[PDB]
């Protein structure tokens, strides 16, 4: 290799890599803390009809709480709206609200997960002195979530950027060695694994070819007084991503598809309970069509929340930026939204395909028992890897200035 | 017809996206495969090390 | 950990005070030669701090009769250690400048002393010039009016008193020079910057820019201004009060397309007249006449935003000043284009050692440590202040506000104490002047057009019955000496008018009032419809302001507005802080590129043999040419070597000097060596054709013209990319990251254009 | 719309509170992404 060998010569980039990998070692030794005042081995002996530690909740409350805050920094709450319109001064106050709402939301969701655990285990995991043991479990999981936040802030401060995304990436790629030794104990021996590897590399290059794809709109400021070195096609534009929603609609469709099985499990055994379990099966086509249509509807919704044509057209009108032929007030909003109509259909069908990929992959491969290759974790791995490597390449291309004297 | 005209607009608009070319595509997939392979090896070594540490100290 | 160290060194200087008090005048003039011979022996500057400050502390008393305080010695040591020495506003911060500049001027290298404006530069320069030229050193002085010979004699002295704009413009006009002996400024050593919160905090945003001439266009401004003169104030254009940004409405766009006969205003064909409509609209309604400029003797002469003085040489950029001159029916001077650009941050990061002092710095100590690696030392006063900062009497309307200002100045004039009336703009100052005219008060206005009268007014404004109305010329650094019997009545009574954009700029007027332990009274009289509140006020307070009636004879007593005032000014100073932290990391790219291109241009200038460097430029150009015409992943049999020898015979050599049968199918580096052999033979033939004396001058003219022209063009393209780099965050990228990558890319294409064009012009003729 | 945004903001938080017991048979992680010059030279 050439690029990582150039990386391991620069002292700053090398120190950032050592710091990032050291904080991931800290993440793993925090992950390997069994029994936080909980059942000893009931999680191993009562799992099937699996990850449970101080990091069992993760930063998923931080993700969904920042989603709720991103929904509330609109015309719903005028206090959050004036925080968002009050410069870069009120964003810190909005992030403080995000932090405290995250703490209380994780404090609720850890108790909900504990109730689900001792309902699915029949309560035969540990005795309870009262509500204080569940409060202790909630304190432990909330402190673990805050410790993951502190590691993410350390990695986005002194490491290589995007520390929360690197923590999510490290939590994802730490289970694939267990997947590999389970599939090695499982093990057409080759000829089928070559087909699987070719399929995985084809899906990887499909995910690359969709995520690193921009539809750039030529923004021309009026401030060009003269020619004044006209290069031609100028390098200023508005790059719209093909799939602006990210991976959030997978989370929305999974949450809305597993919550009615949760309220069906709460009400006990019933005819409508068994019916809603069969119709929200997520493997049968009756539930799969519901999962796909929720993917498409919520990726249109969160794409319009993420790329917001009202605030985009207003910002282009205030800055002076226009599209050639398009007025800045409202024709710019209509033009951008009828471009985004056309882009997010492709983003919808791509993300629906990668969301329904693992069930077809397992059902037509049959060799791994529970290995989810596609889904959300593929997009997470691809995004974090590409963003970190672009960050390091930019940190070197800042350095390599040459001159003309020789 | 809304459906045919809309799909013609979609397939016409997909010709104006800055897609990656072949050398950037193979460089990106080499980056992704090398990163995921290095981290499988890295977390496997740390898994074996913490397993030995919890076997010894317990 | 440092304040007790400063006290220890101050007690050491006060201990050895008694040794230097009984010496002759020729002993202290010999003493600087003794210190310079001691520095020429192996002693550092830090080991001689105590003797140097004892000598200055005796010499300043010998000259002016005033004797330095131990607090001032603490400030002198804290300046010599290289970090910011905050002293309260009025405690003697020019004699604390007098102390370390002597010690750091003993080394032989120059010491610059920076200040905000030419009045403070002149005052400090004459007083400290008396002190230093009695003591032995030589003192320069730098102005806008001086020629380059007088500036070179000024910097050639040991100690230079100057402003910040002239240091930046001298640096930029020395990196635009043709000779090594024609440039002005010495290599930079040490800069005791005064009013650091003004220069490195308030004005760091704004860069100094030297621009060169351009061709003149005129037929757009007049037409655009003619068209804007006939627009309706809220139907046609929307003047945003907050960000001062103007846009035409859709009715205004229809009227523009109707008036100019065009089919679509927003297009690629009409970007020029779209720009002229935007700039004529900005010049009509965004900036007002006496608020933002001054019309003297047939030319628009702008006022500075921060010091309120009359910048008689500077011109607005992007064709705005021509739109102003077309608005007011003047003549349109020709438009210019940017030749060089620096910021004050990136300029004062080039000194070998910075040191500074101000009156208010603990607000910005964090940004000082994060940018300049300078920490703020807090220093006592040795006499407690008797100034009573009374709370601000917040009124309701502008008319009642100025009525109460006039009543306060009349009430304090009838008892016989001075009143200074702070302002921000200058038409507000003329308003207060003609308001105090028809009452019976002999006031004395201090405008942005009265600087000889600034000198006399500040001489005669601490007397028994003087009244001064000062816009910004007496709002920072200006001292007023109290006359006879005045401090028995209260001294200066600063009646401020507008709440400024910072607590620092607020507290500077309080510092005018109260100095050296003398009493003084300050009262801000601000409204609720001021420019500050009308721009950056909370919407709920502007809604709930209705409950106070209409009788504007008494100030508003409720605490809601007394919270909204501080909320609005903390909002505007947070917005300025965020705008600076956006400008810093976007100008670090051009900092890197500019230091590279200026260092290499200077080593082009002070070299005597440019033969190998011009040959290396030709080698790089030629290897890029053969690498562009001979691809490596493509088959080596099809290389279009006829096109290669056509490009070489057109650019470098003559017509029939190279063909395909000379070299064909060979390896490209040996082909490069053969064509460079032809280049070196032609170069030696030309060098013997008109002599090896004119050849180096000819190639130096070509190299310097190439560097200057392509650096001009690259500043313009870099600014055009910095305009729309923030739109890249709609793909969840990082705009700073993409800015750094694309800036490096066009910097490398700039260097390739430099090398190709200098190769073409050297081997052409 | 204004009713639509508050309806979605209620529904997402409510069903996330319901499905706090998550990952029954799968696994999901998620992610969130005026200047003037001086003349001459
Ligand atoms: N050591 C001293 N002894 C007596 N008077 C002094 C001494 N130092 C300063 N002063 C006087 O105190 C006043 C402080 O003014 P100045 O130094 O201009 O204030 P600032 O520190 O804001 O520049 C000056 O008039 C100066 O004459
Ligand atoms: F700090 Be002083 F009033 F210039
Ligand atoms: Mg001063």
């Amino acid at each position: 290799f050439r690029t990582i060998s150039n990386f391991m010569r620069v002292s700053d980039i090398r120190n950032k890599i050592i710091f990032t990998l050291l904080m991931l070692i800290v993440f793993r030794i925090g992950t390997f803390i069994p029994v936080p005042s909980v059942n000893t081995d009931v999680l191993k002996l009562q799992d099937q009809l699996q990850n449970f530690s101080i990091f069992a909740m993760g930063v998923m409350p931080y993700i969904t709480a920042s989603i709720i805050v991103q929904l509330l920094q609109m015309d719903v709450v005028p206090k959050f709206a004036e925080w968002s319109k009050q410069g870069e001064m009120g964003r810190r106050k909005l992030a403080q609200f995000t932090r405290y709402f995250t703490i209380v939301l994780g404090f609720i969701q850890a108790l909900g997960m504990s109730y689900g655990f001792n309902n699915l285990a029949g309560g035969m995991l540990i005795q309870n002195p009262g509500i204080g043991t569940y409060l202790l479990i909630a304190v432990v999981l909330t402190a673990g979530t805050a410790f993951l936040m502190w590691l993410g802030e350390q990695i986005t401060a002194k490491g290589v950027g995007n520390g929360i995304s690197i923590i999510i990436f490290a939590g994802i790629v730490s289970g694939i060695p267990t997947i590999l030794n389970q599939i090695y104990a499982q093990q057409l021996r080759i000829v089928r694994l070559l087909l699987v590897a070719l399929a995985v590399v084809a899906v990887i290059v499909g995910v690359i070819y969709i995520q690193q794809a921009f539809r750039k709109i030529p923004i021309q400021y009026a401030k060009r007084l003269e020619g004044r070195n006209p290069v031609g096609g100028h390098s200023t534009h508005l790059p719209l991503k093909v799939n602006p929603a990210g991976v959030i609609p997978v989370i929305f469709a999974v949450s809305f598809l597993i919550a009615p099985p949760t309220i069906a499990s709460f009400f006990g055994t019933n005819d409508v309970t068994l019916w809603i379990r069969r119709t929200f099966d997520y493997t049968h086509p009756v539930g799969m069509t519901i999962y796909v249509v929720l993917i498409i509807a919520f990726t249109y919704f969160y794409a319009f929340v993420q790329v917001n044509p009202e605030q985009m057209a207003d910002n282009l009108k205030k800055q002076g930026g226009y599209i050639p032929g398009i007025r800045p007030g409202k024709n710019t909003q209509e033009y951008v939204t009828r471009i985004l109509y056309r882009l997010t259909l492709v983003g919808s069908l791509f993300l629906a395909f990668i969301a329904v990929l693992p069930v077809f992959f397992v059902n037509f491969a049959n060799l791994p028992p529970s290995a989810q290759i596609g889904g959300t974790s593929l997009l997470i791995v691809v995004g974090v890897a590409l963003e970190t490597m672009k960050q390091l390449e930019s940190q070197l291309v800042k350095r390599h200035y040459r001159g003309f004297i020789k | 017809q809304r459906v045919t005209n809309f799909f013609k607009e979609v397939v016409r608009e997909l010709k104006k996206v800055s897609w990656p070319n072949r050398k950037e595509l193979v460089n990106y997939t080499a980056v992704v495969l090398a990163t995921v392979a290095f981290f499988t090896v890295f977390f496997a070594v740390i898994d074996l090390g913490i397993s030995q540490l919890i076997r010894l100290v317990f | 950990r440092t304040l007790n160290r400063y006290e220890k060194i101050a007690n050491d200087i006060d201990a050895i005070r008694g040794d230097y008090e009984n010496l002759s005048d020729d002993a202290l003039k010999h003493k600087t030669i003794e210190f310079k011979e001691r520095l020429e022996k192996g002693a550092t500057t830090d080991d001689l701090l105590v003797e140097a400050f004892a000598v200055v502390r005796e010499a300043s008393r010998r000259v002016t009769g005033m004797f330095p305080f131990k607090v001032q010695l603490m400030g002198g040591v804290a300046l010599h250690d290289g970090n910011i020495a905050e002293m309260k506003t009025g405690e003697g911060k020019t004699l604390t400048s007098t102390l370390p500049v002597y010690l750091n001027a003993l080394t032989g290298k120059g010491v610059h002393v920076v200040t905000v404006n030419e009045y403070l530069a002149s005052r400090d320069a004459e007083q400290m010039g008396k002190i230093f030229e009695f003591l032995g050193l030589t003192v320069g002085l730098n102005l806008n009016s001086m020629s380059k010979d007088e500036k070179r004699e000024a910097y050639a002295a040991d100690i230079t008193y100057s402003t910040n704009n002239e240091l930046g413009f001298d640096y930029l006009r020395d990196n635009m020079v043709l000779y090594k002996e024609q440039m002005v400024q010495r290599p930079l050593h040490f800069a005791v910057i005064d009013e650091v919160d003004s220069i490195l905090i308030d004005e760091a945003r704004t860069p100094l820019i030297i621009s060169g001439q351009a061709a003149k266009s005129t037929k757009l401004y007049v037409q655009a201004n003619a068209f804007v003169r006939t627009l309706k104030a809220e139907k046609d254009y929307t003047y945003d009060i907050k960000t001062k940004a103007v846009q035409l409405t859709e009715e205004g766009m229809t009227k523009a397309e109707k008036a100019f006969g065009i089919d679509n205003l927003f297009d690629v064909k009409h970007v020029a007249l779209n720009h002229h409509i935007n700039q004529a609209l900005k010049a009509h309604v965004a900036m007002q006449k006496d608020v933002d400029y001054v019309v003297e003797d047939g030319q628009v002469v702008i006022v500075d935003s921060f010091t309120g003085r009359l910048m008689k040489g500077r011109r607005y950029s992007e064709g705005l000043h021509q739109a102003i001159e077309a608005k007011e029916g003047l003549e349109i001077q020709n438009e210019s284009m940017t030749l060089a650009t620096i910021t004050f941050q990136n300029y004062f990061r080039m000194y070998e050692k910075l040191a500074g002092m101000t009156g208010t710095a603990k607000t910005e100590e964090e940004e000082f440590r994060n940018i300049y690696n300078m920490q703020v030392v807090t220093i006592p006063t040795n006499r407690p202040v008797v100034r009573d900062d009374r709370p601000d009497l917040i009124y309701r309307t502008m008319e009642g506000k100025f009525k109460a200002v006039a009543e306060d100045v009349a009430q304090r004039y009838m008892t016989g104490q001075p009143v200074l009336v702070g302002t921000v703009a200058v038409e507000t100052s003329e308003l207060i002047s003609k308001l105090l005219k028809n009452k019976g008060i002999p006031h004395q206005v201090l405008n942005a057009k009265n600087h000889e009268r600034e000198a006399q007014i500040i001489e005669e404004a601490g007397q028994k019955g003087a009244v001064t109305i000062a816009t910004n010329m007496a709002g920072r650094g200006t001292d007023i000496k109290l006359g006879e019997g005045v401090k028995e009545l209260g001294g200066l009574a600063v009646v401020g008018t507008e709440r400024h954009e910072s607590r620092r700029i607020d507290n500077q007027l309080r510092g005018r009032s109260g100095r050296q332990g003398d009493p003084g009274i300050t009262q801000f009289y601000l409204s609720m419809e001021d420019e500050l509140m009308r721009r950056f006020g909370a919407e709920r307070t502007m809604a709930m302001l209705d409950r106070f009636g209409m009788d504007d004879s008494t100030p508003i007593q409720s605490k809601m507005v007394s919270r909204a005032v501080e909320s609005s000014q903390k909002r505007v100073e947070g917005n300025n802080f965020d705008s600076r932290k956006q400008l810093l990391q976007y100008d670090d790219v051009l900092r890197q590129q500019r230091e590279v291109i200026y260092k290499q241009r200077f080593e082009v200038i002070d070299s005597e043999n440019l033969r190998e460097i011009v040959e290396n430029m030709i080698k790089s150009s030629l290897e890029r040419a053969i690498a562009a015409y001979t691809p490596r992943e493509e088959l080596p049999e099809e290389w279009k070597l006829d096109g290669l020898v056509d490009l070489i015979n057109t650019t470098y050599l003559d017509e029939g000097a190279l063909e395909k049968s000379d070299i064909f199918g060979k390896e490209p580096d040996e082909m490069l060596e053969l064509i460079m052999d032809r280049i070196i033979t032609k170069y030696n033939e030309k060098e013997e054709q008109f002599g090896k004396e004119q050849m180096r001058e000819f190639e130096k003219v070509i190299v310097l013209r190439a560097v200057d022209s392509k650096w001009m063009d690259h500043i313009d393209a870099m600014d055009q990319l910095r305009q729309g780099i923030h739109l890249r965050a709609y793909a969840q990228t990082n705009p700073l990251r993409e800015y750094q990558m694309e800036g490096f890319a066009m910097f490398e294409h700039m260097i390739e254009s430099i090398e190709d064009e200098v190769a073409k012009f050297v081997m052409k003729a | 719309a204004k009713k639509t945004a508050i309806a979605i903001a209620v529904a997402l938080a409510g069903f996330a509170t319901v499905a706090s017991y998550a990952q029954y048979e799968d696994g999901c992680s998620g992610e969130l992404e005026s200047g003037y010059y001086y003349y001459s030279g």
